DNA sequence: ACAGGATGTATTGGCCTTGAACGTGCCTGGAGACTAGGGAGTAATCCCCTTGGCGGTTAAAACGCGGGGGACAGCGCGTACGTGCGTTTAAGCGGTGCTAGAGCTGTCTACGACCAATTGAGCGGCCTCGGCACCGGGATTCTCCA
DNA sequence: TGGAGAATCCCGGTGCCGAGGCCGCTCAATTGGTCGTAGACAGCTCTAGCACCGCTTAAACGCACGTACGCGCTGTCCCCCGCGTTTTAACCGCCAAGGGGATTACTCCCTAGTCTCCAGGCACGTTCAAGGCCAATACATCCTGT
C-alpha cells in the first residue's frame, strides 16, 4: 500500500509534461506518511485534553494551524474547508 | 574602591546561589498582554499562566547567555557581543 | 512601549546567572528582540489551544502544552 | 460514488478513514475528518511537486530526481521550516561558499 | 478477602490505577496482566532514586525538607538523570554554581 | 488524582526523617506523569510496528531499554522482572 | 576498521561542508564522533531487532532508530 | 592553496554521490554491532541507510565547525571548533 | 612580601508565623467470580537472500619533497564599560466592589459504529520505446608576466 | 598580460535500461438499515480575574572618572598544501550453499465484559515544629603604600 497513483495524478495536474523517477516517489511516500502521523497525533492530543471521544474536522483544523508554518496553514485551511463543504453539498 | 571585575564575580556568585525571579512582574505582565492582543481581543489570563510564562522565559534567557559566554571565550575575549548571540542561535537552529 | 520595561539591570541580572563577567552596550536591544520572538511563539500556541476549547481565558495548562510542543517541558505548574 | 469524487480530490478518502480508525487515535472518527486530512495532504504534495518541477526545468531535464526535491525544499522558507530535521537520500546540499574564503 | 494488586507484587505505586490509565489513553485495544505491574515498579524505582539524591542534597544544607532547589541539584549532579531530563525546566530550581576558569582573578 | 500518597511512602522508606514541601510534590507529580507518557507511547509504537494488538510486559521492557540511559535501564529491568515474578507466584 | 575512514574521505566531507583549510588533528576527532553516532544508532536498531525475535537487522529498524533520535530519513521505507 | 580547494568545494557541493568507500563502512558497522549481539546479519539496505545518515550528519557538523572557525578569525578548522559546536548543539 | 584598614561575610541566639502532617467521614473506583470469543503461541514448509570465495583492472590511497601563507605572540593606543553617589520614578501591598465566565446538571436528538452483499479500483507482471548518461571533439573562457 | 595553458561548456551520436502503459483478478471500499450514547444547549451558581486608590521605599535613572580591554599592526617560523611515483585494495562479475525471513493451519488460554461488594483515597478542619528574619560579632578577604 503506497501513494504512488495519487502523487502521479497530482504531478500530471501541476506539470502535465514532467515525469518522476522511482527514488523520488519513495521520498514523496515518506513525506505523506510523516505528515499524516504528525497531524493525526496532534489531533488525538487535542481530543484527549478536552475529554472528547471523537476526532472531527475542528481537531484537524487546529492541528494544521499548530503544525504548519505561516502562509502554508492558511491555504491548507482554505482547501480543507472547501473540500468539506463540497462533500456535504453532494 | 574595588577594581573592575570584583563586583561582577561577587554578583555571579550571589545570583548563582538564589532561585528568585529576576524580572519585575507588572512590566512582564503588560508585555505578555500586549503581545497577546495581536492574536485575539478581550483575552483574560490566569495568574498561574503568566507565572509559567515568566519561568520559561527566564530559563531560556539564562541558557542562551551561557552559550553566548562560551562563544566569546572562543574568540579570546571576556566581553559578550551581539555576534555571540547570533552565532549561538544559528548553531542552536533558531 | 512595554518592551522597555525589561530594563538594563534586569538583563544584567539574567546574564550574571549565566556567568557573564562583562557586557557590551548593544546586548540589551538584541535580548529584547529575542525575548519578543520567543514570547510570540509560545503565546500564539497557547491562544490557539484556548480558542479550540471555546474559552475566553488562558490557563496554565495551555502554556504547559504550548511549551511542551516547542520542546521545552516545564515542571511544577500541573 | 467514490467519496473522493464528491469532494473533488485525487487522494483516497476511504483509505485515510481506515488508517484513522485503526491507528489508535480515538474511539470514534467523524465523517468530515478524512476529507480535511486528504485535502491538506494533496495541497502539500502539489506545492512540493510544483517547486520540484520548476527546479528540474531550470536545468534541461524532464524528470524529477531527489536532488530537485532537495533544491525545492531548501529554497523555500516555509517548506524549509516544516522539513527542518529531515534528511533526503541522494539530495546533496545547497552550494554556498562563505565570503572571507574567496 | 480482597487483596490489592500492589500488595501481591510488593509495590507502593498503584497497579490498579495504572491499569485504568493504560486502557483510557488509546495506546492499544487490549492490555496484558503484567504490563501495569512492570510499569509501576519502574516508576517507583525512578522516584526512589531521585528522592534519595534530593534527600542527601537537603541534608548537606542543614535542612529537613526537600524544596525544588534540592531536586534540581540532585538531577544536575547525576550524569544519567541529567541525560534523562536534559530538556526539562524545573520551576524555582535555579542553576549549578559554575564560573569559567579564564574569568577568575589572575 | 495525583501521586502524592505513594511519593510520600517512598520518601519515608528511603529517608525516614525527611519531609517534602508542596511545590516539590508538584514537580514529582509532573515527573511521574511525563515518564509514564513516554513509556506508554513507546510501547504503543512497538505494538503497532509488529502488527500486534496487546501491550504486554515485553513492550514495557523494550521501551524501558530504549528510553533510559545505561545502568538506570538495567536496574529498572531487574525491578520490573522481580515484581512480575512475585505477582505471578502469588 | 576505524582507519578505513581515510584522510581523503574526511577531506571530501569537509569540502562538501564548505571548508577551505584543515588542521592535522581533525581526522582522529572526526573518527571518534562518527564512532559515537554509529554506536547510538546501532544500539537502538539492534534493540528493535531483538524485539520481534529476528536475527537480521532490517532497514526499517534503522529508520525507526533515526526517527527516535530526531534524525528522520526519507527514501528507505 | 586557494585555487584547488575552492574548485573542490564547488565540485563536491554540486554532486550527490557518497564520499566514503562502502567496503570499509560495512566492516566498521559490523565490528561495532559485535558488542551488542553476536552472529548478526545485516540487510543490504540497512547499511546504505546508516551510511547516508552518517554522511549527512558529518557534513552538517563541518558546516557548523566552519562558522566557529570564522568566528575565531581563522580560515583553518581545529578540534576546539568541533568541540564548541557539539557543546552548543547539546551533544 | 607585608601590615594596617574598611568591607563583605559567615556565625550564633531568640521569636514566631504559616504550611506540613494528622485525623474523620463517606463515596466511588478497585477487586472477585463467571462466561465466552478470538489473539497469538507453535509446527511445518518453501524459497529468498545473505554470506563466502576468487581472478583481474584500475582508480584511489600512501609517501616523500619543497616553499609560501597563515597562526600566534608582542606592543601601542584609544574608546567604552564598571564603579560609586545622588535624584526620580513606579513597583509592590493591602482593601473594596463587580461582575464575566467557568463548571456542573438535565434532557433530547442526530451522528457514528456494526453487519451483510456486491462490484470495481488498485497491485502485479509483462512488454515497449525515449530520456539521459556517456562519449569524444571543438569552442569558449579564467589565471598569471614582458 | 590582456599573451599562454588548462578548465569548462558547448556541440552532436548512441544505446540501453528504466519509466510508462495494458490486462486479469481479488479484496477493500460503497450502500442500506438500525441502535444507543456522545455531544449540544439551556438554566443556574458562585469563584476569580479585573480595576481603582493611597502610601512607602526599593529599584531605576543619570553622571562623571579612570582603567582594563578590544583592536589593529608587525614579525617569525612551521605546517598544511600541491604534485609526482609506487603500492594497495575496493569494485565487479560469477558461482555455490544453507540460514532464516515470511506464510499458513490448529488449538488453547488469556483478556474483555458484567454484576456485586467494600475499603482506599480525597476533601476539610485543627495544630505545633521547620525555616526565614533580625541584631550582634568575631573572621576572611581585597587593595594598597612601603
Amino acid at each position: 500500500e503506497s501513494y504512488s497513483v495519487y502523487v502521479y495524478k497530482v504531478l500530471k495536474q501541476v506539470h502535465p509534461d514532467t515525469g518522476i523517477s522511482s527514488k523520488a516517489m519513495g521520498i514523496m511516500n515518506s513525506f505523506v506518511n510523516d505528515i499524516f502521523e504528525r497531524i493525526a497525533g496532534e489531533a488525538s492530543r487535542l481530543a484527549h485534553y478536552n475529554k472528547r471521544s471523537t476526532i472531527t474536522s475542528r481537531e484537524i483544523q487546529t492541528a494544521v494551524r499548530l503544525l504548519l508554518p505561516g502562509e502554508l496553514a492558511k491555504h491548507a485551511v482554505s482547501e480543507g474547508t472547501k473540500a468539506v463543504t463540497k462533500y456535504t453539498s453532494s | 574602591r574595588y577594581r573592575p571585575g570584583t563586583v561582577a564575580l561577587r554578583e555571579i556568585r550571589r545570583y548563582q546561589k538564589s532561585t528568585e525571579l529576576l524580572i519585575r512582574k507588572l512590566p512582564f505582565q503588560r508585555l505578555v498582554r500586549e503581545i497577546a492582543q495581536d492574536f485575539k481581543t478581550d483575552l483574560r489570563f490566569q495568574s498561574a499562566a503568566i507565572g509559567a510564562l515568566q519561568e520559561a522565559s527566564e530559563a531560556y534567557l539564562v541558557g542562551l547567555f551561557e552559550d553566548t559566554n562560551l562563544c566569546a571565550i572562543h574568540a579570546k575575549r571576556v566581553t559578550i557581543m551581539p555576534k555571540d548571540i547570533q552565532l549561538a542561535r544559528r548553531i542552536r537552529g533558531e | 512601549d512595554n518592551i522597555q520595561g525589561i530594563t538594563k539591570p534586569a538583563i544584567r541580572r539574567l546574564a550574571r546567572r549565566g556567568g557573564v563577567k562583562r557586557i557590551s552596550g548593544l546586548i540589551y536591544e538584541e535580548t529584547r528582540g529575542v525575548l519578543k520572538v520567543f514570547l510570540e511563539n509560545v503565546i500564539r500556541d497557547a491562544v490557539t489551544y484556548t480558542e479550540h476549547a471555546k474559552r475566553k481565558t488562558v490557563t496554565a495548562m495551555d502554556v504547559v502544552y504550548a511549551l511542551k510542543r516547542q520542546g521545552r517541558t516545564l515542571y511544577g505548574f500541573g | 460514488k467514490t467519496r473522493s469524487s464528491r469532494a473533488g480530490l485525487q487522494f483516497p478518502v476511504g483509505r485515510v478513514h481506515r488508517l484513522l480508525r485503526k491507528g489508535n487515535y480515538s474511539e470514534r472518527v467523524g465523517a468530515g475528518a478524512p476529507v480535511y486530512l486528504a485535502a491538506v495532504l494533496e495541497y502539500l504534495t502539489a506545492e512540493i511537486l510544483e517547486l520540484a518541477g520548476n527546479a528540474a526545468r531550470d536545468n534541461k531535464k524532464t524528470r524529477i530526481i531527489p536532488r530537485h526535491l532537495q533544491l525545492a525544499i531548501r529554497n523555500d522558507e516555509e517548506l524549509n521550516k516544516l522539513l527542518g530535521r529531515v534528511t533526503i537520500a541522494q539530495g546533496g546540499v545547497l552550494p554556498n561558499i562563505q565570503a572571507v574564503l574567496l
